[PDB]
């Protein structure tokens, strides 16, 4: 998606300065996963009509 | 009859001194550090909390540390080449009323 600021951040390791840069990458992508669950397959309906 | 650094050849060890003369910039800015020199030389090398683990999320690094006690005339930015690895002076306690000096070296390869 995006790559974001890049700063430098030198720092002394070992008796000398090291040269050293860092960033953030952000992906963005869908979600999978799975669940077992149970369906209606088919129906019933009663009408009346209260007074005739 | 005055002899103290006679204490120092009890224990020693030849290491490398490699004396140090600065340099300059060049017109862009840049630095050229050169002017090298260097002699074999007696120490008498110390391990004052030396090889310190380090586990960085960049992976593993030693910290390494020493103490010299030597009898040449060594400033503070220098290098002494010992067991193989580069040690840079940290700091020195020169004594001139003898001759003998001490000094803290730390490993250079990261």
């Amino acid at each position: 998606h995006e790559v974001a600021q890049i700063n430098s951040i030198p720092e002394f390791l070992g008796e000398r300065w090291e040269k050293r840069a860092q960033t953030n990458i952000t992906l963005r992508g869908m979600s999978t996963d799975g669940f077992k669950v149970d369906v209606i397959e088919q129906h019933v309906i009663n009408v009346t009509g209260e007074r005739a | 009859m005055i002899d103290v650094a006679i204490a120092i050849d009890a224990e020693s060890v030849e290491v490398t001194w490699r004396n140090r003369s600065g340099g300059s910039y060049d017109s862009r800015g840049n630095a050229t550090g050169a002017s090298w020199a260097d002699t074999q030389i007696r120490a008498a090398i110390q391990p004052v909390s030396g090889r310190e683990l380090q586990d960085l999320p960049e992976g593993v690094r030693s910290k390494v540390t020493l103490v010299a006690w030597t009898r040449s005339e060594v400033a503070e930015n220098d290098q002494i080449i010992y067991l193989g690895d580069a040690y840079r002076v940290y700091a020195a306690r020169p004594r001139p009323m003898d001759g003998f000096t001490r000094i803290a070296l730390g490993k250079v390869s990261p």
